């Protein structure tokens, strides 16, 4: 904007800095990435969804997350991060299943299928009873 | 009232179709707040002091989670009608002579299916709503930089709150609105809800018009005029999305309320509340432990007050949205899937048919009513009978016994209650009733029901 | 730490809040028993 | 003491706004309601207005709830007197009970 | 007072919005006068009532 | 400090007044709609309910 | 057979407590009157 090294948002939060090296840096609080947990009581299993975050950025930003999340992100496991329309998710497998009732909704007509005592991503699609011409 | 026998009644001679617009909200924006981050911002000294106010954060989280769960249940209940609603396929563009092009979703030969109708596209383009970064908002807020119109969305990752996505994507809402459009046509003389008749839209409209006091002869003569008036009424509401429209203004009011709640939540973090600074780091850097506690406590108290106010208003709006959603279900069942005999519930005038389209955070209704424009003063009678030792008196059915004029030898006719068109009295439009003192005595001219053949 | 005291006054089970996401959920809502659902959780893991 | 609440407007710093309509408009509204009670009863629409007297409208309303025409003709004066007694009894019904 | 934010402006806006909504609500109820057909009643006695 | 204590007390009073005023406005709007329904059903017609 | 049913009333005997005579009365007032086609309809 001008000859200023600090960038502030409308609410006076420091969001950007210009450094001596010549780079520009985005400034965020040490806990910024939203985290939500999908838990199933019957099987005592859980999964993690990072809302509105690209999977690639989640790999770089690990210091906010818990120890097991850090270990799983570093381990590059097979059930690793999957990009959905509601953010990056861990512990899910992409399936083409279609359901009409959901107990663990994720938004945008997405559903989570708990494992029988990983989680499966299903979709909510409704069907009319009959069509009469 | 007239001084002769009988009574004067104003019967319309010309009519037009009026449209009443109504907006009903169904859901609000779901918000979750990270209480620990919002209050203490990761500083252990603040968190130690926060314990003296009890388990504040856990209660805040539980209350917000319960509110979101209730809203999800409420919206799920409304959309469940799709599973058990019988529907019939409508024609493209013209269904007889009525034009329903704008209310239908345009079919595409190749590509991605559309989820918005022409009228819905017109409605949504008139309302400014920020995109709440459902998929990649966190990255976009960094790649785009600080923007005044987008600071409310990007404040999620600084203040410590999250905007949850809605339960259903817009494709589900489009399916719901298309389901409503395909269930309007049906039978009208049945006394149940267990049978579905595949009656065309035009015949259903004509049956609805015949039940409000318009005879079959008038409908047959004025078929094209009625169709043209209906098309003119439907086409006139495409350009009715202006600031003068109160119903359209309430949609923007709902959007502004949703924005205002997050604006209030975000702005409270910049207040000092009487402390030397609004930042915990500044307090720790400028003061020593004996004096830091008081300033940190002042900030804690201010932020706790802000969170309590936000939670209370969020619960209020959730309850109001649930009641409004129930009202929407009642409006759909009464005005959309059937014809209403009530006054004032489905628009003004005599109700004929209603349509429902998707709207931001709710539904938009178009109530079509029968609106007369001109009237005629007609002389009417309570009943008619001959002069015999036993009398047989008759009364009109759904109409009036009137004389054929606009201003002992009088000739009586029958007319519909909603349109003036005299026609001979038969047993179709009359029924036998008991003897009444105010009934006319017909000496010479007798209708066939009154003839002792 | 999240501690549960039995009827006799002893600690029967405990939760390390910063271990995994399930522990974070339990410490965020301060309950060992949590119903099935989707919950937003806070951060309890500290780093240098 | 009874007026300190009103006079506190100019000391505390709040204002009581007048209502949108004066009482004459409200009187016009109530008179409008009284003049629309009478009308037809056997029609199936809301687009026609019939200038039926109040007494005939009341008798039509009574005939539709299960009272035959012969009973109404025989008991006309009794029905009118009972209605007048019912209307006049509510003048003194503004009590704390 | 500035350290508590724009308190007074928010208070004024909230009260103004509430009053505006009440004015709209009362205006809607009284609009029936314009399109209500009426007939003149008699003074005192209308038949026997 | 003393001026701040007075400011905090008066801000709390104003917030409480605004909240209750909005509550009563919403209740009055719903009651007004009920009045319109009562007029249309009981006053201008005969009710079968 | 041709069976009839009352319209907006009841088919009652004229008494307050093979040769019985049936009448018609309104549902909201007791006043027996002869049964005609005005106050009756054919049913199954
Ligand atoms: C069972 O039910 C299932 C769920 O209902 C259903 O599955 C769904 O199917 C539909 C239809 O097939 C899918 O819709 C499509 O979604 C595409 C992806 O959307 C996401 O991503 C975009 C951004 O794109 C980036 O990411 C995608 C991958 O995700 C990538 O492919 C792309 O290259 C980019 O990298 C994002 O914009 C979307 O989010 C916005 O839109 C949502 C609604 O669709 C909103 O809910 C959300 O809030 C976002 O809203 C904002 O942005 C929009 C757009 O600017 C604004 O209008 C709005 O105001 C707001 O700002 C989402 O995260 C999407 O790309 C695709 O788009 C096409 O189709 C629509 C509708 O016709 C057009 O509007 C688009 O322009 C575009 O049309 C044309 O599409 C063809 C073919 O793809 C392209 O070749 C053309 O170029 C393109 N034309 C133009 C001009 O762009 C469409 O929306 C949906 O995702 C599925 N949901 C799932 C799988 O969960 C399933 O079919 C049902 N099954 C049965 C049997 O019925
Ligand atoms: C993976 O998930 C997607 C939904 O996100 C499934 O649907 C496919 O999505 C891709 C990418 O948008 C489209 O190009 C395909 O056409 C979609 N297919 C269908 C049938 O809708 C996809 O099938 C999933 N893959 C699996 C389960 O292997
Ligand atoms: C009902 O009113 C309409 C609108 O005024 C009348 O339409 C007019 O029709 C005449 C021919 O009869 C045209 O010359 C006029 O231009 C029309 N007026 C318009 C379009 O505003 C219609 O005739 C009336 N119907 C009646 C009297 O039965
Ligand atoms: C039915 O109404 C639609 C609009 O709702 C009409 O379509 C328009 O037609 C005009 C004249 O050709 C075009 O200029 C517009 O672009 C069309 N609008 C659309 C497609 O949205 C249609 O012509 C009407 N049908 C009939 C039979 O009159
Ligand atoms: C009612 O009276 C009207 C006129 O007031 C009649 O309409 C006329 O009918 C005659 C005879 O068929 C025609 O020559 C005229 O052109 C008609 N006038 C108009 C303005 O249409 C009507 O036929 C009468 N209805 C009856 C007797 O049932
Ligand atoms: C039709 O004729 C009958 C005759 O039965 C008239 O009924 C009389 O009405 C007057 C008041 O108008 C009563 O005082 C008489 O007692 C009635 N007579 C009988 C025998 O019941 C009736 O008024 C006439 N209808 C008219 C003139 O419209
Ligand atoms: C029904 O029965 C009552 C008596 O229970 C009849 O009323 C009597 O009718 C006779 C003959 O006209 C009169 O002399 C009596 O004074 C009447 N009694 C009373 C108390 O009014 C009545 O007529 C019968 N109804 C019929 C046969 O339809
Ligand atoms: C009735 O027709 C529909 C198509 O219109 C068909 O799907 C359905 O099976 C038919 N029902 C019966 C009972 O034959
Ligand atoms: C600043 O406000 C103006 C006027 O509303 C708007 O056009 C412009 O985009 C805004 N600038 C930014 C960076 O948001
Ligand atoms: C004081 O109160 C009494 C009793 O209510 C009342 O009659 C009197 O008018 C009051 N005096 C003033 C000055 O308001």
């Amino acid at each position: 904007l001008r000859n200023q090294r600090f960038v502030y948002d409308t609410f006076d939060n420091l969001v950007g800095y210009h450094s001596y090296n010549g780079n520009y840096y985005c400034v965020r609080p040490c806990v910024s990435v939203p985290v939500s947990v999908i838990y199933d009581k019957v099987s005592n299993s859980h999964a993690t969804l990072f809302g509105s975050v690209a999977c690639s950025h989640v790999t770089t930003m690990m210091s906010q997350f818990s120890r097991m999340t850090k270990t799983n992100l570093l381990a590059r496991t097979t059930p690793g991060p999957l990009q959905t329309v509601v953010g990056c998710a861990m512990g899910f497998i992409n399936t083409s299943m279609v359901v009409d009732e959901c107990q663990l909704p994720l938004g945008q007509s997405l559903c989570a299928i708990p494992p029988n005592p990983v989680f499966q991503i299903a979709t909510l699609n409704f069907t009319s009873p009959l069509t009469l011409a | 009232p007239i001084n002769s026998t009988g009574f004067v009644v104003a019967v319309p001679t010309n009519f037009t179709f009026g449209v009443t617009q109504e907006y009903i909200e169904t859901t609000i924006q779901k918000i979750t707040v990270d209480c620990k981050q919002y209050v203490c911002n990761g500083f252990k000294k603040c968190e130690e002091l926060l314990t003296e106010y009890g388990q504040f954060c856990s209660k805040i989280n539980q209350a917000l989670h319960g509110a979101n769960l209730r809203q999800d249940e409420s919206i799920a209940n409304l959309f469940s009608s799709i599973k058990t609603q019988n529907t019939q396929p409508l024609q493209a563009g013209l269904n007889g002579d009525f034009n329903l092009t704008m209310l239908q979703i345009p079919q595409v030969t190749t590509g991605e299916r559309k989820y918005r109708s022409a009228i819905e596209d017109l409605l949504f383009n008139k309302v400014t709503i920020a995109d709440p970064g459902y998929m990649q908002g966190y990255d976009e807020c960094m790649q785009q930089g600080p923007q005044s119109a987008r600071d409310l969305i990007c404040a999620q990752y600084v203040a410590g709150y999250k905007v949850l996505p809605p339960l259903y994507d817009p494709y589900m809402e489009a399916a719901y609105t298309s389901s409503l459009l395909g269930s309007i046509a049906g039978a009208s003389w049945t006394a149940g809800l267990s049978s579905f008749a595949a009656i065309p839209f035009a015949q259903s409209i004509f049956y609805r018009l015949n039940g409000v006091g318009i005879t079959q002869q008038v409908l047959s003569e004025n078929q094209k005029i009625i169709a043209n008036k209906f098309n003119q009424a439907l086409g006139a509401m495409q350009t009715g999305f202006t600031t003068t429209n109160l119903a359209f203004n309430k949609v923007q009011d709902a959007v502004n309320a949703n924005a205002m709640a997050l604006s209030k939540l975000a702005a409270e973090l910049s207040n000092t509340f009487g402390a030397i600074s609004s930042s915990i780091s500044d307090i720790l850097a400028r003061l020593d432990p004996p004096e830091q506690e008081a300033q940190i406590d002042r900030l804690i108290n201010g932020r706790l007050t802000s969170l309590n106010a936000f939670v209370a208003q969020q619960l209020v709006r959730t309850e109001a949205a649930a009641r409004s959603a129930q009202l929407a279900q009642d409006k759909v069942n009464e005005c959309v899937k059937s014809q209403s005999k009530r006054n004032g519930f489905c628009g003004t005038g005599t109700h004929i048919v209603s349509f429902a389209i998707n709207a931001p955070n709710g539904l938009y209704f178009f109530h079509v009513g029968y609106q007369p424009t001109s009237h005629v003063n007609a002389t009417a009678a309570y009943g008619l009978c001959n002069t015999e030792n036993p009398p047989k008196c008759i009364a009109p059915i759904g109409g009036y016994f009137v004389l054929n004029q606009t201003t002992s030898e009088q000739q009586w006719y029958y007319t519909g209650s909603s349109f003036f068109h005299p026609e001979p009295i038969t047993e179709v439009n009359s029924k036998y009733v008991s003897m009444d003192v105010k009934f006319e005595n017909l000496t010479n001219k007798l209708p066939p029901p009154l003839l002792s053949n | 730490y999240l501690l549960n005291f039995d009827v006799e006054g002893y600690i029967t089970k405990a939760v390390d809040c910063g271990y995994d996401d399930l522990a974070q959920l339990q410490c965020s809502y301060q309950s060992f028993d949590v119903e099935t659902g989707v919950y937003s959780v806070s951060s309890f893991e500290a780093s240098p």
